[PDB]
RNA sequence: UGUCCUACGCCGGCAGGCGCGGGUAACCCGUUGAACCCCAUUCGUGAUGGGGAUCGGGGAUUGCAAUUAUUCCCC
């Protein structure tokens, strides 16, 4: 059977969110041995929905200009995280995974409407690919703040950001950017 | 017993190198082991206080793989960045005199001969004594 | 490893203080007119294992280093390493100390000012050399 | 005075090769490469200022835009008026200043005082 | 305010390293370095020392994180 | 003060 | 009774001879887990690890291997290495096995067959 | 890319010298033996060994001439 590392199985996540179903896609036949893929997934559109959620999460660390090439350090960094998650949690770490993903993902977004002057936003519904995105987006920028100026390391960092958004409280910087945004949103109106 | 050094894990044969190079004993070893530097892009010495006997056994296992090599060509294999300082890096090569003196001492024991070609390569002896201590370290990865 | 019990926080070396729970190495770097490479190498002469820290030393081993560190020629240390190669007085191949640096940088000011040369007047206005 | 462990009458007297290693590495390359006809005439023109002096009284200047030079131990004592590109300067030959050029001693540049700007 | 780590073991820190320590699940040096304000390099080194005592299990080394796990 | 044979130019400096 | 086929990546190519052998693929004199990358060692046996260690008992496969960079470079050497198989298995072996192989394969990863037509551009 | 590009050896910490060969060029440089990257060591969140300027000494090339640092090398 296919695992990730070889060690890792991808039968046992269950998908708590119905909206994110369709685009999480690492359940039977999406998964991949390693998340490196060098395969085209922004040649058309709506095809980065198809590509493994864990290549997604390498794709989007790296992001800062320093590591902007680097991707078996980007892939080296998650088998770090999913070890130092399995040996802290317990479970799977896939499902933490996609439990940090839903959780973290914004539901209404305030959006300019109107002209250039009028800054009274409205808010409005967040698409499910881009709520994946922004869902991945700030577990990423969590793991950059969190691990500046510190001896606290990089991977711990995702891993200890990744287990905060997914049990809910409020320590992870995806939480607190999701619940601000949130209030934003229902208080704009 | 019919085992080869590229079917060797390569750190691993080269430690195991260093360590036959520690246990026969001979070797023309220079006064400045403790005071020089080992490359003009280096910045500091090597931490190692025991470097010679492991830069000639990558010498050595170059030698091997890849033969007809003189001195400037090791000393273009070890360059990396030159750190030009605020200035942008570039690519530098080794030192010099290093290399030639591990290549002196190293045929002083009679592994390493000089080429009619020009350039220089490995004994029979040499290739005997590699590929010997590639199956102890195949004995020592795939028993363990 | 364990607790040394004859450790120095602080040490006092040529009216120089030294931070001891730093690395050997580069708490002799720590004072002036010595750097990380200096440092390798009188160590690496003295026979003296480069792990061990600072405030983890007994006082024959500090003698001995300061002795090398004193005499470099004396104790087979090359002449391209020191900081001073020729001197305009005596011309000899010496290390330069903390308060020697001081006290050189000074001196070769002042004749730079009496030869009234353009490098000792540019230092005198306070402006760039190089 | 000293210079290297060597005191000026010794260095007066001595021979022309084993200057070679008691200079600086430029200095050394400049006497490698040779001296040409200028300053040898000038070099000259130095001794005939040297010798046809008062002894209490300072030999006479020779005045000179050669700022090229290596100063030699010779010309310790010596009246050397310097050109700039402009005017001449009036120096004395210390013998703390062996080791340099005479281009030193005529600095071809005013230093900058700055004052209010204008439009700008 | 500046984090002051000390170098060298003390008598409560080695109390703390031989007893407190295997109860924690995950071991890395930075949690070693954070939880009792000891340099990273000593913590490691003990690290190694209660690995060749053989009383915690390794996980994964590496260059940058090296994990281990509490005994059983 | 000026010393005895520098020229304005170089007494600038001084 | 031996098949030469070649992998293309950017500038990295690998030429795999495939022969009747006794179940050894050597990648250049070096075996598939001693190459360098071995962060990215899997990808290099993902035909070998997913197509399982049954059929290859009697596969002997020489890779010469020149240009590219190292991440292009074992890709290429990948796909050389699964073009092999289904050429070996298309010319000596019967239509439906090599057609078998080529499903999964294609069901995995379609870059394990045809290569990346992208490059770089001037 | 090249009649200044360099192969090899020796003397060399080191820039570099010395004796020798090729190349007016898919041939010799040159399987252009690159660098990030990877794998092991040490450092461990502080103006730190990060970052390297600005200065002080020597050495070697380039050039009729390096002084107003040409350039590079060693502390």
């Amino acid at each position: 059977d296919i695992k990730l590392f070889g060690k890792w199985s991808t039968d046992d996540v269950q998908i708590n969110d119905i909206s994110l179903q369709d685009y999480i896609a690492v359940k039977e036949k999406y998964a991949k041995y390693l998340p490196h893929s060098a395969g085209r997934y922004a040649a058309k559109r709506f095809r980065k929905a198809q590509c493994p959620i864990v290549e997604r999460l390498t794709n989007s660390m790296m992001m800062h200009g320093r590591n902007n090439g680097k991707k078996l350090m980007t892939v080296r960094i998650v088998k770090h995280a999913f070890e130092i998650i399995h040996l802290l949690t317990g479970e799977n770490p896939l499902q933490v995974l996609v439990n940090a993903i839903i959780n973290s993902g914004p539901r209404e977004d305030s959006t300019r409407i109107g002209r250039a002057g009028t800054v009274r936003r409205q808010a409005v519904d967040v698409s499910p690919l881009r709520r994946v995105n922004q869902a991945i987006w700030l577990l990423c920028t969590g793991a950059r703040e969190a691990a500046f100026r510190n001896i606290k390391t990089i991977a711990e960092c995702l891993a200890d950001e990744l287990i905060n958004a997914a049990k809910g409280s409020s320590n992870s910087y995806a939480i607190k950017k999701k619940d601000e945004l949130e209030r934003v949103a229902k208080s704009n109106r | 017993p019919g085992v080869t050094v590229k079917d060797v894990n390569q750190q691993e044969f080269v430690r195991a190198l260093a360590a036959f190079l520690k246990k026969s004993g001979k070797l023309k070893v220079p006064e400045w082991v403790d005071t020089v530097k080992l490359a003009k892009h280096k910045e500091l010495a090597p931490y190692d206080e025991n470097w010679f006997y492991t830069r000639a056994a990558s010498t050595a296992r170059h030698l091997y793989l890849r033969g007809g090599a003189g001195v400037g060509s090791m000393t273009k294999i070890y360059g990396g960045r030159q750190r030009n300082g605020v200035m942008p890096s570039h690519f530098s090569r080794g030192s010099k005199s290093v290399a030639r003196r591990v290549l002196q001492a190293l045929e002083g024991l009679k592994m390493v001969e000089k080429d009619q070609d020009g350039g220089r390569k490995l004994t029979p002896q040499g290739q005997r004594d590699l590929d010997r201590i590639a199956g102890q370290v195949a004995a020592a990865n795939k028993k363990h | 490893l364990v607790i040394p019990e004859k450790f120095q926080h602080i040490l006092r070396v040529l009216n120089t203080n030294i931070d001891g729970r730093r690395k050997i190495a580069f708490a002799i770097t720590a004072i002036k007119g010595v750097g990380r490479r200096y440092a390798h190498v009188v160590l690496r002469k003295a026979d003296i294992d480069l792990t061990k820290r600072a405030g983890e030393l007994t006082e024959d081993e500090v003698e001995r280093v300061i002795t090398i560190m004193q005499n470099p020629r004396q104790y087979k240390i090359p002449d391209w390493f020191l900081n001073r190669q020729k001197d305009v007085k005596d011309g000899k191949y010496s290390q330069v100390l903390a308060n020697g640096l001081d006290n050189k940088l000074r001196e070769d000011l002042e004749r730079l000012k009496k030869i009234r040369a353009h490098r000792g007047l540019r230092h005198f206005w306070g402006l760039r050399v190089r | 005075f000293t210079y290297r462990g060597v005191d000026l009458d010794q260095l007066l007297d001595m021979s022309y090769e084993q200057l070679m290693q008691l200079y600086s590495a430029r200095q050394r390359r400049r006497l490698n490469r040779g001296l040409r006809r200028k300053q040898h005439s000038l070099l000259k023109r130095l001794r005939k200022a040297k010798k046809e002096a008062p002894p209490m009284e300072k030999p006479e200047v020779v005045k000179t835009h050669l700022r090229d030079m290596i100063i030699l131990p010779e010309m310790v004592g010596s009246m050397v008026g310097v050109y700039n590109g402009k005017t001449f300067n009036q120096v004395e030959i210390k013998p703390e200043m062996i080791g340099h050029y005479l281009g030193e001693f005529s600095i071809t540049y005013k230093p900058v005082k700055h004052g209010r700007p204008g439009i700008g | 305010d500046k984090l002051n780590n000390l170098v060298l073991f003390d008598k409560a820190t080695y109390d703390k390293l031989c007893k407190e320590v295997p109860n924690y699940k995950l071991i890395t040096p930075a949690v070693v370095s954070e939880r009792l304000k000891i340099r990273g390099s000593l913590a490691r080194a003990a690290l190694q020392e209660l690995l060749s005592k053989g009383l915690i299990k390794l996980v994964s080394k590496h260059r940058a994180q090296v994990i281990y796990t509490r005994n059983t | 003060k000026v010393p005895k044979g520098t020229s304005s130019y170089q007494a600038e400096w001084i | 009774q031996s098949v030469q086929v070649f992998g293309r990546k950017k500038t990295a190519t690998a030429v795999a001879h495939c022969k009747r052998g006794n179940g050894l693929i050597k990648v250049n004199g070096r075996p598939l887990e001693m190459i360098e990358p071995r962060t990215l060692q899997y990808k290099l046996l993902e035909p070998v690890l997913l197509l399982g260690k049954e059929r290859f008992a009697g596969v002997d496969i020489r890779v010469r291997v020149k240009g590219g960079g190292h991440v292009a470079q074992i890709y290429a050497i990948r796909q050389s290495i699964s073009k092999a198989l289904v050429a070996y298995y298309q010319k000596y072996v019967d239509e439906a096995s090599k057609k078998e192989i080529k499903d999964i394969l294609i069901q995995y990863d379609r870059t394990l067959l045809v290569a990346d037509p992208r490059r770089c551009e001037s």
